[PDB]
């Protein structure tokens, strides 16, 4: 049907920048739970 | 040691060997034990038993 002819020379994937940072440095560990809720404590610790 | 051999042996309970503060398990490192990319073990975390309660 048509008689033109191509050659492909160059494909690129443009990849927009990311690092997740605040994962690397602070959240370093993972607690898969499988309850309904999770409980966090504190404690007062002042004695007098 | 002043003695003429310097190697000893320590007995190792197994409820030691774990993950790290108790993480969940990744890939290459499942209760305690390092894996590579085989099935073979680099290295173990232990960590240390306080009978005063911590």
């Amino acid at each position: 049907s048509m008689y033109t002819t191509a050659q492909l020379l160059a494909a690129n994937e443009q990849k927009f920048k990311f690092d997740p940072l605040f994962l690397r440095l602070f959240f370093r560990e993972s607690y898969p739970f499988t309850t309904e809720k999770v409980y966090l404590s504190q404690i007062p610790g002042l004695v007098n | 040691s002043s003695r003429l051999f310097r190697t000893q042996f320590r007995m190792v309970s197994p409820k030691r060997i774990s993950n790290p503060n108790n993480t969940g398990d990744s890939r290459n490192c499942r209760a305690g034990v390092q894996i590579n990319d085989s099935g073979a073990a680099l290295g173990y975390y232990v960590s240390e038993d306080g009978y005063p309660g911590w």
